[PDB]
């Protein structure tokens, strides 16, 4: 799953120039980089 | 996406600069039309004034005691569970949040008259019930506080209205979303007690419970979360509150017609011999059949519940979480739902059998 | 402390539980449900600065910017209501 | 309360952003100030060091498997069938 | 997804008049038996409603605001008429409805319609064409079964003319409808003892003839309790009774939200609502 | 990055002189005092 | 006071020689405004 | 700052003009919260 | 206390200085810990910034009287006995 405020920070709305914010979106990516890695390893282990 | 609503209103009953945002508010039906209702709703032999008094007694000592009257425009509207909940304090099974609970809300507000606020706003709610003038008519669910602003004694508040709570956004201090909270003391989840607590979509209900002897009234509202829909909630409420049904029924309130037609020998009198002359010598020729039904159980003499539905959890498990934390001053142990998605249309089902 | 060959002009109305005292002063709200305007009602009534004791001259801090005492929309003085903003100043409120 | 005498120390000298221009006696107006402490020549309390401090961060990372490395993929013969 | 827009072109040769009565009639409700992208002026007319070739009593239109749907009238421009559905899943963003009701609609209330029980209805008259429109009241749903209760109530009394309930009674009188901190008087500071009586006595009678009989079949079932085939009683009282109580109980249709503005609908003023 | 603070202060620090003087009199010393002001914080709005 | 009607009859008396009294039928419930005048002159009227 | 009636009473024969016009700044500053004061702002709750 | 989660940010400092070489179902053994947090994945509480700061500092400069300077010396003729 994603959170809200982790799609509201994917999707770029409430896009402000702040590096503040750069920082926190940085921050959702590797999350949904994390999960998504793991979905696919359990892929492999589910089979055996 | 979710549906804002915006009231201003007093803070009287409800400061928004110390409740949690995701906190349930309720609004208040002006106190005017409680008089009416009460004049003619009350059962024979009782006061109709106990009402009225303990109404301009509360509003005596709450604001500005003039401007209480019928278009001044502003007026206390709202109010949050948490005050509701502290101001009946001594009706809940677990003493200990419940006390928590309003001595944490009695030291943080005003302090000046708050006491007394407490105290006249329970009296008040305790005279509507042997007025008949049901609380759940003149209290309903507004919505979940989101963002506000206020003034000296001025309040302006945002709140989520339909839609799920998660999808919100705010500037609360933290992070810019927020979920829903109550006081642990008014939650009452129906299915561990019915023995279902099954894995699957819940309700989230509304639910009153009155009980009404001679003088001692008592008036609770907790917060059901429930797998039964709005329909055969009653039943499962009425099996769990039995004692209450009972006592309401008797202490509250303080023909052979198949049999006479089997013979064509009984006296009668055909539809078309009621004319002039006929009308005195009938009402003696018949079977007389004395008696009234005055004093007897009604509607509003046994009624021990009523319940609203105003939002459901669609998840596949409900995660709900039990935590202290703290109103400011004081610690208080508080729910946290996860992803309720608020509902309404407010209809009120009242159980009285 | 101003006449100082006496302790009062009005026995009537300086004394605590007097007349005037028991009339005017706000703490027991006689007139709580009443809306005039009552013009006694600072010089009934004591004051109470929330840090009465942490300063020796608050009188520049306390002489800005008090709010409105009465209306000023209505054809008399009323109270003033829950709601408005309006800003006044007090050269009597503050020498009493 | 006076937390925010506390959020960062009082007297710690970092640079002179301006230069208040006045040198007047602020004993007086003690009250437009949400913290004031007047000190005699050198008094105690400007001596103070204090801190917290995160003595790590550990983490970890996963092990991937893959099932034709495994020996129960003898009993199979696996087939892709789009 | 999209709207569902309907357009009621209007005819020519209608009276300036009438035209400028019709730009102030926007925000009302009206109704229509099918739901098409363009209507007609006949299917809002009060002709619609004719059940037995005759105008349709207070009983008729109770039952025909269930069976029809309902419809906001938007922007009027000089051709024609532009009304967004309500009840079926439609975005319909703007939304405005003004309150024909003598009562105030409060931030937050739920609206549900109602026939014009009481006194008169506010009905727009087209005599160019010959034929009439009349509007449902916009009530909250707090009061919609008081209202009801006290204006059937109160016809029974009338009906009890014979001295069979003293008609000298002043001890009990003045049924009012106290909402928002304002009283309304019902009997309208007239007499209207004729008129609105006649247009109300079938919905009278069902009643009647199904309290009255509620009260029967249980004494005829337990006489302990203070040829005539009895299963069928049984049957046909509650066959009648469960048919006529769903007519009278009905549900909300919209809410009233309230950004920017005050928090109270006087009686004839515009405020924005949202879809239940 | 207003919208992310939680509050602001500043602080000053200034010195007095001082007038030696001779007896009998108490002997004096240097004063030096220490402020702190805290930001409030308001907003604008008009809408169309 | 003991006696209604010595109450209702000073409440009389004191409305009979002023301009500021409450409405004649007191209400159960309210306030007890003072009926508005259908005309203003020099000001607002500065109560004594 | 005053109102206009008391700027006429003034300018009369009161006060002395000394000039019609002015250098005025026309760009305001700016903080930028980055660099180090964005770490300490993250893993710390402080910023200077 | 449990004060402890709220000196640095639970996720901070993010560069690890170590590797947990042991994968086990941390949440058996909750109260060897001083603090414990399970998400399933992608908490909203992981996205949260809040800061304090300190917009600047204002010092003074004393002003230096010369008595000589001065225009009260007139009348005094100053010598310095050693």
């Amino acid at each position: 799953a994603i959170a809200s405020e982790a799609l509201s920070l994917l999707s770029n709305t409430y896009v402000d120039g702040t590096e503040i914010d750069s920082s926190l979106r940085i921050r959702a990516i590797q999350q949904m980089a994390r999960n998504l890695r793991t979905v696919l390893d359990s892929f492999e282990r589910g089979t055996a | 996406t979710t549906q804002l609503i915006q009231q201003v209103s007093l803070t009287d009953f409800f400061r928004p600069d110390i409740e949690h945002a995701g906190s349930i508010v309720l609004i208040l039906r002006h106190p005017s039309d409680m008089i009416g209702e009460a004049n003619t709703l009350t059962q024979a032999g009782r006061d109709p004034d106990v009402l009225l008094e303990g109404l301009r007694n509360l509003f005596n000592a709450c604001t500005a005691p003039w401007t209480v009257g019928e278009g001044g425009g502003l007026r206390a509207y709202v109010t949050s569970l948490s005050f509701i909940a502290a101001c009946r304090a001594e009706e809940y099974t677990d003493k200990q949040a419940a006390d928590a609970n309003r001595t944490a809300i009695v030291s943080a507000y005003g302090c000046s008259r708050m006491e007394t606020r407490l105290i006249r706003f329970s009296e008040c709610l305790r005279a509507m019930v042997q007025c008949h003038v049901f609380p759940h008519r003149f209290i309903s669910f507004f919505g979940s506080l989101l963002e506000y602003t206020i003034q000296d004694n001025l309040c302006n508040i945002t709140a989520v209205a339909k839609g799920p709570q998660e999808a919100a956004r705010t500037d609360k201090t933290s992070t810019r979303r927020v979920t829903a909270n109550i006081p642990a003391c008014v939650f009452w989840d129906v299915d561990k007690d019915l023995h279902l607590s099954a894995d699957g979509l819940k309700h989230v209900f509304l639910v009153f419970v009155y009980t009404q002897r001679r003088q001692r009234e008592g008036v609770r509202l907790h917060l059901a979360l429930s797998q039964l829909n709005e329909q055969c909630f009653g039943r499962g409420i009425g099996f769990l509150l039995g004692r209450i049904r009972a006592e309401n029924a008797a202490w509250g309130t303080e023909l052979p017609l198949v049999q006479l037609s089997n013979d064509p020998t009984s006296p009668r009198c055909s539809i078309g011999e009621i004319t002039g002359v006929n009308w005195n010598l009938a009402r003696q020729r018949l079977y007389q059949w004395t008696g009234d039904f005055r004093g007897l159980p009604t509607q509003l003499s046994c009624m021990y519940a009523a319940y609203t539905l105003i939002g459901t959890i669609p998840s596949e498990s409900v995660r709900y979480t039990r935590r202290m934390e703290r109103f400011g001053g004081y610690n208080v142990p508080t729910i946290w739902l996860e992803g309720v998605v608020w509902g309404g249309t407010n209809t009120w089902n009242e159980c009285y059998y | 402390v101003a006449y100082t060959d006496r302790a009062t002009l009005n026995p009537w109305a300086s004394q605590k539980h007097s007349y005037g005292d028991r009339l005017y002063n706000g703490t027991y709200n006689l007139t709580g449900a009443s809306p005039i305007y009552s013009p006694c009602f600072k010089f009934f009534t004591p004051a109470e600065v929330n840090t009465n004791c942490n300063t020796l001259d608050r009188l520049l801090m306390e002489a800005k910017a008090v709010a409105s005492q009465s209306s000023t929309d209505t054809e008399y003085q009323f109270k003033r209501p829950p709601g408005s903003t309006e800003m006044t100043q007090d050269p009597c409120g503050l020498f009493q | 309360s006076d937390r925010i005498a506390g959020l960062f120390n009082i007297p710690a000298g970092i640079i002179p952003t301006g230069n208040v221009l006045s040198t007047i006696e602020v004993c007086a107006h003690r009250c437009i100030f949400d913290f004031f402490k007047q000190i005699r020549s050198d008094d105690n309390s400007l001596y103070s060091a204090q801190f917290d401090i995160l003595l790590g961060t550990y983490c970890n990372t996963l092990n991937f498997v893959r099932f034709l490395e495994l020996g129960l993929s003898v009993a199979c013969i696996c087939t892709k069938f789009p | 997804a999209m709207p569902f827009e309907i357009e009621v072109l209007l005819p020519g040769e209608l009276s300036p008049a009438e035209t400028s009565a019709l730009q102030k009639c926007e925000g009302k409700i009206i109704t229509f038996s099918t739901l098409r992208h363009r209507a007609s002026l006949v299917d809002i007319a009060l002709s619609s409603y004719y059940i037995n070739g005759a105008p349709p009593d207070t009983l008729s239109l109770l039952e025909a605001y269930r069976m029809r749907f309902a419809a906001v009238i938007t922007r009027v421009i000089p051709g024609k008429l532009l009304a967004h559905a309500i009840g079926v899943g439609t975005p319909t963003p703007g939304l405005f409805i003004q309150n024909t009701s003598p009562v105030d609609l409060c931030n937050g209330d739920y609206i549900c319609l109602l026939p014009p029980v009481f006194g008169s209805a506010d009905s727009i008259r087209l005599d160019s064409v010959g034929l009439e429109i009349v509007f449902p009241l916009t009530i909250p749903q707090t009061l919609m079964r008081e209202i009801i209760a006290k204006v059937v109530a109160r016809a029974v009394e009338r009906t009890a003319a014979g001295a069979q309930i003293l008609p000298h009674e002043v001890l009990r009188g003045a049924d009012v409808i106290c909402y928002n901190g304002r009283r309304y008087e019902l009997e309208t500071n007239l007499q209207h003892r004729d008129g609105s009586d006649a247009a109300i006595r079938t919905l009278v009678l069902n009643l009647m003839f199904s309290i009255n009989e509620g009260c029967l079949l249980l004494l005829a079932l337990i006489p302990t309790l203070l040829r005539f085939p009895i299963y069928e009683t049984i049957s046909s009282w509650i066959s009648t009774s469960s048919r006529l109580g769903d007519t009278l109980g009905t549900r909300a249709i919209l809410r009233v939200c309230v950004f920017d503005g005050p928090s109270t609908v006087h009686p004839g003023d515009r405020t924005a609502v949202i879809q239940v | 990055e207003l919208a992310y603070v939680r509050d602001g202060v500043i602080q000053f620090e200034v010195q007095q002189p001082m007038i030696a003087r001779d007896g009998p009199h108490p002997v004096d010393q240097p004063v030096h005092n220490y402020m702190v002001k805290r930001i409030h914080k308001r907003s604008l709005s008009a809408a169309f | 006071m003991l006696h209604d009607n010595v109450t209702e009859s000073l409440r009389r008396i004191t409305a009979s020689g002023g301009r500021l009294n409450p409405t004649e039928p007191l209400p159960i419930f309210g306030g007890l405004r003072p009926a508005t005048s259908a005309g203003i002159a020099r000001g607002q009227a500065s109560v004594c | 700052v005053t109102t206009a009636t008391l700027k006429r009473q003034l300018l009369q024969g009161i006060l002395q003009i000394d000039d019609t016009a002015a250098d005025v700044p026309v760009t305001y500053g700016e903080m930028v919260l980055q660099g180090t004061n964005l770490v300490t702002a993250l893993v710390m709750g402080k910023a200077v």
